[PDB]
RNA sequence: CACACCGCCCGUCGCUACUACCGAUUGGAUGGUUUAGUGAGGCCCUCGGAUCGGCCCCGCCGGGGUGCCCUGGCGGAGCGCUGAGAAGACGGUCGAACUUGACUAUCUAGAGGAAGUAAAAGUCGUAACAAGGUUUCCGUAGGUGAACCUGCGGAAGGAUCAUUA
RNA sequence: UUUUCAUUAAUCAAGAACGAAAGUCGGAGGUUCGAAGACGAUCAGAUACCGUCGUAGUUCCGACCAUAAACGAUGCCGACCGG
RNA sequence: GCCGGCGGCGACGACCCAUUCGAACGUCUGCCCUAUCAACUUUCGAUGGUAGUCGCCGUGCCUACCAUGGUGACCACGGGUGACGGGGAAUCAGGGUUCGAUUCCGGAGAGGGAGCCUGAGAAACGGCUACCACAUCCAAGGAAGGCAGCAGGCGCGCAAAUUACCCACUCCCGACCCGGGGAGGUAGUGACGAAAAAUAACAAUACAGGACUCUUUCGAGGCCCUGUAAUUGGAAUGAGUCCACUUUAAAUCCUUUAACGAGGAUCCAUUGGAGGGCAAGUCUGGUGCCAGCAGCCGCGGUAAUUCCAGCUCCAAUAGCGUAUAUUAAAGUUGCUGCAGUUAAAAAGCUCGUAGUUGGAUCUCUAGCGUUUACUUUGAAAAAAUUAGAGUGUUCAAAGCAGGCCGCCUGGAUACCGCAGCUAGGAAUAAUGGAAUAGGACCGCGGUUCUAUUUUGUUGGUUUUCGGAACUGAGGCCAUGAUUAAGAGGGACGGCCG
RNA sequence: UACCUGGUUGAUCCUGCCAGUAGCAUAUGCUUGUCUCAAAGAUUAAGCCAUGCAUGUCUAAGUACGCACGGCCGGUACAGUGAAACUGCGAAUGGCUCAUUAAAUCAGUUAUGGUUCCUUUGGUCGCUCGUACUUGGAUAACUGUGGUAAUUCUAGAGCUAAUACA
């Protein structure tokens, strides 16, 4: 006996054909669009989409005036507006069934950031945002797949500490300063 | 196994507890005494989790032992003593006096009461018996055993008892329309009153109680207690008046306070 | 048959490789049931009494009560009469385990015997697929180096859906 | 059939009756045909096809045997659907 | 301390009752394969009866005397299991299949059996006693053994880590705030597996580069893209090196932060493929049905799209091959949902017990109504797990926390086969309510016994009322049998083969 | 995401399996920068083990004449800390492993009105009509003499305690 967890669970699913043209295109574009490093993080999106479908499909099943479907679908509703990918006026679980791939990585913090202008490339902004040049309200994060909540998105700004912003010679310029 | 147990790991203790996996692999293991290990609390769960007066379990042991703490007006120093329903907790330091109430979800709320409430306690009596010479006696939840109780105190009826003495001060008969409390299964710490129950010989007897706010439930003979006269309550209530209410209203709730 | 009758293809016998079966050796090996006989150790019962105290009775004697009783020292012995109590012993019970026959699970070498599959330039014929040169096939019986042949009764999956008052 | 009984039925592990031809025991009789076998042909060879003979069998009575391409290669009971 | 006695606050004890923690015996329902296991059990207890014995008690638990029972094609009994059982896991349309030694619950055993002391609790093995198998010391007289606790070693094999540090946390034990604990915690080994995520980004140059505007073409641009440039340029930076902290029982790791640290940013991305299945080369050397590739089909015999290499390209990517058990694909085990004229397949044929299936029809007076199955509701049902509410772990897998300038919070909820309890419904499907009328419902005749009120209380007889079985009759029921299956048995009539 | 594709033929349509495809576990190959979480001698042999450790314990409150310490006050039985030993309790929990085990184990549901129960928590404890201002004997520890090659082996001798034993 030991007082740990072993609670563990995989986040993407491997396609049941490994070769197949139409699929490797449409994969290569979403990586290519939004500057992704590998189909892993394709396949991480289309998982949780298929999730949440697969919830809203099973709750769809369930009489309008049940307790459980009612109470299920508003908390599914109220977090898909609070993440951002719909809206006040469709917020209907009918409408769950019509989102995509799409709607899920403009959400990503690399595409907010080249969406918003501080980087100039969508690859710049994977970079910027790793190099921890990037921070959400007072904290500098990292990490490419944080999914930006809607009411957060108003201020992406530069860490302070930051050569771009805070205003602190970095490496290069520090050592060209010395030999200039 | 030969014997019995002496420890009990920390996912096998009851739910209401609310202590969590990672802390370690043992938990407090309540030691034998008037409540059951089920429905009881220890006190360093009481000290430490719930008043968050200790960190560790060297400070709870380090309360105790300097006699700090009473339980239904008698001097506890075991750290791992069961304290279960309508037990009076006293902390005479700080003139702290708490009373063991199940709260709505089904667990021990802190629910502090005045010194003066801190002075007596409601007690389920279990069987009443007689013997040698025929001084009747009677048994009640807390292991509570009183001599020369009054006639009229039937089983399932409930008594008020005077902590400092062991006497009974006034009782109330288990009848219709009598407020009452579930200490047992789903509906455990919902507070309502008795419409009917419907005697099945040879097994459990089932009592229908309606909620203050038009809910009908129905629960087991074993896991109801009469807090109350008529309608009006003899103790303080929790925070919320016993009142199950369900997922909606309570989101709405906690919405409309945000 | 389609490399197209210079086609395909059957069996005996022959060489090689790999499997399995049968088999005298009343074959070993391991393990489990048990007939019969023996019986470690504990536990129980009936005895047993190595030792260890107490009660006692006088010999030498102090004080108190009044020759006798209580009170303090010591040594002797009474199969005296009471308690404790170890070794050992008959009997009872649970009973591991041991000696000898019987039943039986699996693996296991084996003289010699008799099969199958794969190997495709072995040898002798050509059984079948065309009416395959004796239509083919089934059941059963007998006989031949081998495919097979023959009797008796069926079937068409035949080479005949039909043969005339 | 303007008779009777009034659900007594359908299909079936176990368990039963029958079951061509050949085949095995005992009895009867043996005309024809005829496995085996003996010859005569054909053949490179023929241990077969063709021909002459011929034992068991083919036939009957009493015991077994329980199989056939035992085939409509098509289970049985009930409803409906074209001439 | 109070006027030589009387007392307050505890701690150890204690026969017995209650209680808590249990434990032990039971009740009902539920388990994998096997008929090349069809009858089993009962001499020596099998099933039941009476009396005991023994036990903490109920009981063939055991003894005595009796009875001859008990279980079984609804699969007993016997054998097998690479069988500990559940909570669960993998996969997955719906149905299912497979796994579950392994952290929570219950059971079992300390090499194999057996017997017992102590104790509330043991048939205890880090207690003892004996035998069986192994084996240690020895002065040969005797003595001492038990890792399937943590390390570690040998063996076995395809298959698995350190003879580490600490009671600080979670708890346990003791006379106990103070002692101890290889329970447990923390490091080391760790590509079992899971989450996040480096290996570069931007700007300036030329394109017999692309698109957008002008010219019919040639040829014209700070509108937007582009690379196989070791061309040009500074900007950004984690990997490593290493102060100081913080973390910690003490350390480590992480987070924090001085100093150093990027131009083949040589601070270098691999593992498998490039005929089809199946994404990618009929490019160039080599070999010549040899060497080899190839899951399958096939490629190799002198121009190899497939072998050994070079170059190029594709796939997934800090991972990707290969083998083997298992799931989907498999509607190739078929309940949903498969086949059986010829592809593999209907018994040669009929009877027949068990099994399964079975035609219309019938609109409440504290006890009932004829009893179920079915269906809807209720209580009961351990957490963890799974689904799922809330919560910016910096995101996520997670965790059960957290949030506001002493406070306001949370730790929800759902599911939980079957069977057993509970209250409604009465379609559907079983069952029966009166047929030699001892049939229903009504008042009427008697036999025996009894209730425990009564003659103010008290003793003897006889009573009624309260309540039963047995009967000798009577009135009434609109008195009691649904139909007769293009279901079936049987009867009779004239034929038929 | 309720999915199929190659392979019998000169070609065709089938039945049908072999092969491919994805997931999950054990092994293993080559490769391996950062960070969090984390399984791990189960399968074969419940086969066999050197060595070290894993169960001990004292409060004001059962027994203190060990100078092992210094301290009063010196006619004060016992100032205190306290080794050792007697006494009390624990060692039947925990941990490990899966050999056994097929209405057995186990799961859900009920019963003990048929039983035991340390401990805790309550109740009870002059309810009994018959030396007490404290009774008796020993043995550890300690001292001293020993035996055996040997073990957490122990015999003999001299004192002394009780909430031990009476």
């Amino acid at each position: 006996p030991v007082a740990r967890s072993w609670v563990c669970r995989k986040t993407y699913v491997t396609p049941r054909r490994p070769f197949e043209k139409s699929r490797l295109d449409q994969e290569l574009k979403l990586i290519g669009e939004y500057g992704l490093r590998n189909k892993r993080e394709v396949w991480r999106v289309k998982f949780t989409l298929a999730k949440i479908r697969k919830a809203a499909r099973e709750l769809l099943t369930l009489d309008e005036k049940d307790p459980r479907r009612l109470f299920e679908g508003n908390a599914l509703l109220r977090r898909l507006v609070r993440i951002g990918v719909l809206d006040e006026g469709k917020m209907k679980l009918d409408y769950i069934l019509g989102l995509k791939i799409e709607d899920f990585l403009e959400r990503r913090l690399q595409t907010q950031v080249f969406k918003l202008g501080l980087a100039k490339s969508i690859h710049h902004a994977r970079v910027l945002i790793r190099q921890r040049h990037i921070r959400v309200r007072k904290q500098v994060v990292n990490i490419p797949s944080f999914i930006v909540r809607l009411d957060s998105q108003k201020h992406i700004d530069f860490s302070l500490r930051s050569p771009y912003g805070g205003g602190r010679p970095g490496r290069v310029k520090r050592k060209n300063a010395k030999k200039g | 196994a030969r014997g019995p147990k002496k420890h009990l790991k920390r996912v096998a203790a009851p739910k209401h507890w609310m202590l969590d996996k990672l802390t370690g692999v043992f938990a407090p293991r309540p030691s034998t005494g008037p409540h059951k290990l089920r429905e009881c609390l220890p006190l360093i769960i009481f000290l430490r989790n719930r008043l968050k007066y200790a960190l560790t379990g060297d400070e709870v042991k380090k309360i105790c032992m300097q006699r700090f703490i009473k339980i239904d007006g008698k001097v506890r120093t075991d750290i791992t003593y069961p304290a279960g329903f309508m037990d009076v907790i006293s902390i005479d330091k700080t003139g702290e006096n708490f009373r063991l109430i199940y709260d709505t979800k089904g667990r021990f709320a802190v629910h502090r009461i005045t010194p003066e409430e801190a002075k007596y306690k409601l007690c389920k009596v279990r069987k009443i018996f007689v013997g040698t010479k025929g001084i009747p006696h009677l048994v009640t939840h807390d292991a509570r055993t009183i001599r020369y109780p009054d006639p009229l105190i039937k089983v399932n009826d409930t008594i008020q008892i005077d902590l400092e003495t062991g006497k009974i001060t006034d009782f109330i008969k288990f009848d219709t329309g009598n407020l009452c409390m579930v200490t047992g299964g789903a509906n455990l710490g919902r507070i309502g009153v008795i419409t009917n129950r419907e005697r099945h010989p040879g097994s459990f007897d089932v009592v229908h109680v309606k909620d203050a706010n038009g809910n009908s439930f129905a629960t087991r003979l074993s896991n109801i207690f009469v807090i109350g006269k008529g309608n009006k309550p003899w103790i303080s209530l929790p925070r919320g008046k016993g009142i199950r209410l369900t997922i909606a209203e309570e989101r709405d709730k906690r919405l409309a306070a945000k």
